[PDB]
């Protein structure tokens, strides 16, 4: 509907709803495989469904926009798309798990 | 008061001069010695000697806050002059 | 992850002559206090500076001339084995000294009016 | 707030159209920029005739090193060290010793102006107001040792430039 | 009023501490610690392997758009057994707020190039390596930036003089620049400034 | 400035500008060389009473940073660095050039 | 203790680097010379890699032997992209320094250096 | 047996007898002081170290004060930040303002806890003391213009010493540090006067004007001039 989106290399998308409900369901279906108790998980599952809600019940773009406080719909579009790459990688990286190794005594005394 | 060295060359305030067999002295030929004239101990030994009857005076060097930092000097040594160090200014008693 | 059975020795890529690593003595040691002054801040880490070598006058201006590049050269350590360790990982040769506390001592003003010892004061 | 530099369309009216192929066809905007440089062609320079004609300065301009005096013709400075200590760039060597008269007096106040970044830094922290920074700046020299000043050099440089350094100061002690 | 002293924020204070805690739940595999500065500056201290993962979540989360590198240095403490501290600064703009994150590493222990989350840590990395010695792992083009062709030694180092140890000059003989060690007419005059007396009792340290 | 009058209408018909109105060179409307002397305040610390160095230290009341988690030591909803930054308006005063 | 290898693991890869560096080194010298138009010989330059190699030859780290052929490639990039000028190369030579003695009674003579 | 005693809340077990000072040096707090040497007798005139207890109304000299048990030690306390500035300011108000012509210069530590215990400001509108130097030697220059009675010489010069040719004469604002009499104050161990002094007054004559604190490098060797090594 709108000429451009002001920002460059960002097109315009003529269906910001379908893509935003497909993308915001494959992030949840990313996060299914990883572990129930991940805290990563709980919180990027509450902020998706958060946002896949309101995609849902407002049909007009500007309020949409309004109501996601995200930018506009593309900025959101392409957030979440970096969302799914961030939950994949995450699910690779596996970083719920116990810390790797303890620094050594003395490495973040400060003055020293 | 400009004072000559042995060798002809001028003595600085600092006494400074080359010695006859110093090489160093080869950078003034054909060239000059920077000398200031003006000696600022023989110019304050010109000055005069104050006197005030009070026991400790103040001196700021004159022009306020364009001297130096104001010092009190304690005239009560009847066999010398009290000098400010800062500008090398003597003060006395009235004796007699 | 590799083991290796080997001292840690990173002289070929500090990139220092070799005149500066062979030749070099550091002193691994706490500043003595300096004596004009009472405070004590600048006596609780330990430096590392190299020893001193020549220092002549220019011929104009008569400045202070070096050939030194470490004669500035001070480093601060948190402890004397930091220190050590950062001079044997440096090659460098080192001398450690001991840190000198004062010992304590015991203070009485009531010992400047004794009745019967040397503690009395004649003057306040 | 913001606003957009560049955002607008053209009117695609037979008249708007026809002006913007005139302006194609005959160089309308570049008639205008010959115009603006003929007007600027026939304004007056502002050229000043140096060297018989000097720029504006201030009386904080910060020029040539000088040595004062009091007006005794005593030396101000009493080798107290913090303009040696202050300097940036580490231009000032400072030696003293007590004088013949006990006068607490420097015997070498040695000022590289090739190592000096002209900061005014020094006459800050002068608490005499001893070491100051003159008006001159027209003292080019041909040789490197020549831009090496010493203690004799500088207090001819005070002599010299005096009475304007004192005038200056004036003008400029209230505002320090 | 109190004119002088630099007035506080609790709400961006509060913001920041709760945002450190959110990561550091989000990440406990890496994060080691977590500290708000009294001027409201959140710093993240993480596992020097952590560092593609934790910057990689910190670009690309929704409620973590640190979409923006502002600086990449490191700080050189010989006092520690790994003595070089690899610092990032990240700026969010669609939260309007700023992030530091900081790992650790010696000479011999490579860091994980992060030019494949930032463009910017190119060259950003090129520095590091050049001026303190630091290996970058999978780095497109690491080498000196700044120094001279040929420049042995990092010199940003602590231990590195401060005037090097080679001074360059023209040699007629050979009608060409030369390098030769440095010699200084004047030695650069060090000065002890350090005052006696303690300036913070805030930061004094126990005396262990 | 001295030009005739033939010349300034050419310049202005040139350039489009009655240039006499901003010019680029100075004619005795900046400020006179020599200015009285001032008078400088002092300051919120000029006090004689009432003003201590401990109530008015910057340096001292700086601290250590808080250690919000440190390793070596419900549904809580997730949190953002700050507050999204708000859209800005279009400027009332020229919004297109 | 087990530590984060650089490259190579053990000392034999390390090895086989530091042969891949030199064999690139040793292929360079007559492309060095023809370039940047040298008045020495493509013996010297060998001989010169040589040296600069075997003054190296004591590290028994294999991490440190991985930094130096990292930087060895570094300075072999540079050479080949003609990014260095005949003033590096020749610095490589010492060509201006006056011989440092090196015996007791002639660093006595000369002055107070250990 | 140790005391358990408190510093700013930190228990520390200390010996019967230690004072307020030592047991902050104990908790690695130093105290500030003009005229306390642990080398030396307890003067506590200076009034510079006076610190809080936390239930006592009255500020202690921490110098010559014995710690009891179960005390507790507000070091950065109000009233002792107010105590410190009051004592500067007075000893300020007299000081003269010689910092420059001073050797004492940037070692001084006048200067060093004026910057770190006083205000930044003075309220003084009166005029200063001047009071005459006097003549003890051709080692030790006296400038007691710049004495703040402290009286670190006197005790030192006695009890180390054994020379008791120094001390205190007049009284009130107008009490003066002297021998009275031109007498040179000559002995082996006339030097340590110049050290333990706090400010300018005693100063090394052959050392003066010729350098500051900061240019100078410090070498740490022995001495050789006696079999002592000191
Ligand atoms: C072809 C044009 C011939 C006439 C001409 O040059 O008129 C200049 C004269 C310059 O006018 P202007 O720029 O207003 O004068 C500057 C000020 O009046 C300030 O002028 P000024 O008071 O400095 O005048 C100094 C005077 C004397 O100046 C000189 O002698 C120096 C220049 C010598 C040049 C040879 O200048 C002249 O006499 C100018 C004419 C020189 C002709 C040669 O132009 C006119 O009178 C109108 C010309 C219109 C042309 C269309
Ligand atoms: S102007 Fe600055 S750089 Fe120059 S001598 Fe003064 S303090 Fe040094
Ligand atoms: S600051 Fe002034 S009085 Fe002090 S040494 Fe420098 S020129 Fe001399
Ligand atoms: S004794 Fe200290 S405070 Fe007094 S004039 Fe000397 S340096 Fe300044
Ligand atoms: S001369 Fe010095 S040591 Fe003696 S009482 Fe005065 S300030 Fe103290
Ligand atoms: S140090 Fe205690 S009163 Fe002087
Ligand atoms: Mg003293
Ligand atoms: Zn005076």
């Amino acid at each position: 509907l709108k000429k451009t989106t002001g920002l460059v290399g960002l097109a315009v998308c003529e269906t910001p709803h379908e893509r935003l409900k497909i993308l915001y369901t494959k992030i949840l279906d990313v996060l299914g495989q990883i572990p129930k108790n991940a805290a990563y998980r709980k919180y990027t599952e509450q902020i998706t469904n958060e946002k896949l809600g309101m995609v849902k019940a407002e049909p007009d773009v500007k309020k949409l926009e309004e109501q996601l406080q995200g930018g506009q719909i593309e900025e959101v579009i392409l957030q979440a798309e970096n969302e799914l790459s961030l939950a994949r990688k995450m699910l690779r990286w596996k970083p719920w798990e116990p810390l790797v190794e303890e620094p050594p005594a003395n490495q973040w005394k400060w003055p020293i | 008061g400009v004072r000559t060295s042995p060798t002809g060359e001028k003595v600085t305030h600092t006494g400074q001069a080359y010695d006859d067999g110093d090489y160093r002295r080869v950078r003034f030929s054909d060239r000059q010695k920077e000398v200031n004239e003006n000696f600022a101990i023989d110019l304050i030994a010109e000055q005069p000697v104050s006197e005030v009857g009070s026991r400790v005076i103040s001196c700021d060097g004159g022009g306020g806050a364009l001297g130096h930092p104001r010092v009190y000097i304690n005239l009560d040594k009847e066999t010398k002059t009290g000098t400010c160090g800062y500008c090398g200014l003597q003060f006395r008693q009235p004796h007699h | 992850l590799i083991a290796v059975d080997e001292k840690l020795d990173i002289t070929t890529l500090t990139g220092v002559p070799e005149e500066h690593i062979k030749t070099r003595k550091v002193r691994i040691f706490v500043p003595a206090r300096n004596n004009m002054q009472s405070g004590v801040n600048n006596t609780k880490k330990w430096k590392m500076e190299f020893d001193t070598r020549e220092r002549w006058e220019n011929p104009l201006m008569g400045w202070s001339s070096t050939a030194d590049p470490l004669s500035n050269l001070v480093l601060t350590f948190s402890t004397k084995e930091d220190a050590v360790a950062f001079a044997e990982k440096n090659g460098w040769s080192f001398d450690v000294e001991e840190r000198k506390v004062p010992k304590p001592k015991s203070k009485s003003y009531g010992a400047n009016f004794s009745w019967n010892k040397r503690t009395r004061v004649s003057t306040k | 707030t913001y606003k957009f530099v560049n955002m607008r369309e053209p009117s695609m009216d037979m008249k708007s159209v026809t002006d913007r192929a005139a302006q194609t066809l005959l160089w309308t905007e570049l008639v205008r920029g010959l115009g603006m440089t003929l007007s600027y062609l026939f304004r007056e320079p502002a050229t000043i005739n140096y060297p018989f004609e000097k720029g504006p300065l201030s009386p904080r301009f910060r020029g040539e090193h000088a040595l004062r005096r009091y007006p005794s013709g005593e030396e101000r400075c009493i080798a107290c060290k913090l303009c040696e200590a202050v300097c940036p760039a580490q231009a000032i060597t400072i030696e003293a010793e007590p004088r013949a008269d006990g006068s607490r007096r420097t015997t070498r106040y040695d000022i590289d102006m090739t190592k000096c970044i002209y900061c005014g830094f020094c006459q800050e922290a002068c608490p005499v107001d001893a070491i100051v920074e003159g008006p001159n700046f027209e003292f080019s020299t041909e040789t490197h040792e020549e831009l090496l000043y010493n203690k004799e050099k500088l207090l001819n440089n005070g002599d010299k430039w005096e009475a304007e350094i004192a005038a200056n100061i004036q003008a400029d002690y209230l505002y320090r | 009023t109190r004119p002088t002293i630099r007035p506080r924020n609790d709400v961006v204070h509060k913001q920041l501490s709760a945002f450190g805690q959110y990561v550091a739940e989000i990440l406990p595999k890496y994060v080691q610690q977590v500290q708000v500065s009294c001027f409201n500056e959140l710093e993240i201290f993480i596992h020097p392997d952590g560092v593609i993962p934790v910057l990689t979540f910190l670009r690309d989360h929704t409620n973590a758009q640190f979409k923006s590198l502002a600086d990449l240095t490191a700080v050189d403490v010989p006092t520690r057994q790994n003595r070089f501290e690899i610092v990032y600064n990240l700026l969010s703009l669609r939260f309007n707020s700023r992030i530091r994150v900081k790992t650790y590493t010696d000479e011999l222990t490579p860091i994980e190039s992060s030019v494949t989350v930032y463009k910017a840590a190119n060259w950003y990395e090129r520095e590091i390596w050049d001026m303190f010695g630091v290996f970058f792992a999978n780095h497109p083009d690491l080498r000196r930036i700044l120094t001279d062709y040929g420049f042995e030694g990092h010199p940003f180092r602590k231990d590195f003089p401060l005037s090097g140890y080679v001074e360059l000059r023209y040699d007629d003989e050979v009608k060409r620049v030369v390098a030769e060690p440095v010699e200084l007419a004047q030695e650069f005059r060090k000065f002890d400034l350090n005052s006696p007396w303690e300036a913070f009792p805030a930061y004094r340290q126990p005396p262990e | 400035a001295s030009a005739t009058r033939v010349i300034q209408l050419l310049r202005n018909w040139a350039s489009g500008r009655d240039l006499q109105a901003k010019l680029q060179l100075r004619y005795q409307e900046i400020s006179k060389r020599t200015q009285p002397p001032p008078k400088l305040p002092v300051g919120p610390s000029h006090k004689l009473s009432n003003n201590y160095y401990c109530t008015r230290d910057g340096r001292r009341e700086a601290m250590p940073p808080s250690i919000v988690m440190s390793s070596q030591k419900t549904e809580k909803k997730a949190v953002t660095p700050a507050p999204p930054i708000k859209r800005w308006e279009l400027s009332k005063d020229q919004p297109y050039l | 203790t087990s530590v984060k290898p650089i490259f190579s693991r053990d000392m034999n890869e390390a090895k086989r680097r530091v042969r891949e560096l030199y064999r690139a080194w040793y292929r360079e010298v007559p492309n060095t010379v023809h370039l940047f138009q040298l008045d020495i010989s493509v013996k010297q330059g060998r001989d010169k890699v040589r040296e600069m190699f075997m003054k190296n030859a004591h590290v028994t780290d294999p991490r440190v032997v991985d930094l130096l052929v990292i930087k060895g490639k570094m300075e072999l990039e540079e050479t080949i992209n003609v990014w260095k000028q005949r003033t590096h190369i020749m610095r490589f030579f010492h060509e201006t320094e006056a011989p440092r003695p090196t015996d007791f009674l002639s660093k006595f003579y000369v002055g107070h250096d250990p | 047996n140790l005391i358990e005693v408190f510093v700013d809340g930190q228990s520390v077990m200390v010996e019967p007898g230690t004072t307020v000072l030592q047991a902050c040096e104990k908790v690695g707090m130093q105290i500030p002081r003009f005229c306390y040497h642990e080398r030396l007798s307890v003067a506590g005139n200076c009034r510079m170290c006076l610190v809080e207890i936390e239930k006592a109304p009255k500020v202690v000299a921490a110098c010559a004060m014995p710690v009891m048990k179960g005390w507790n030690i507000l070091t950065n306390s109000e009233k002792s930040k107010k105590a410190r500035e009051g004592v500067m300011e007075f000893l300020l108000a007299n000081h003269p303002l010689d910092c420059p012509i001073c050797d004492q210069g940037g070692e001084c530590d006048l200067q060093d806890q004026s910057m770190m215990f006083g205000s930044d400001r003075s309220r003084f509108l009166e005029g200063k003391r001047a009071v005459e130097d006097k003549n003890i030697g051709p080692l030790v220059k006296t400038i007691m213009t710049r004495c703040i009675q402290c009286t670190r010489c006197i005790r030192f010069a006695s009890e180390i010493a054994g020379v008791d040719d120094l001390g205190t004469t007049g009284r009130g604002n107008d009490m003066q540090v002297g021998t009275y009499i031109e007498k040179m104050f000559m002995s082996e161990l006339s030097g340590n006067i110049i050290d333990i002094c706090p400010v300018g007054a005693l100063t090394s004559k052959p050392y003066a004007f010729t350098a500051r604190p900061w240019e100078t490098r410090k070498t740490e060797s022995i001495d050789v001039m006696d079999a002592v090594g000191s």
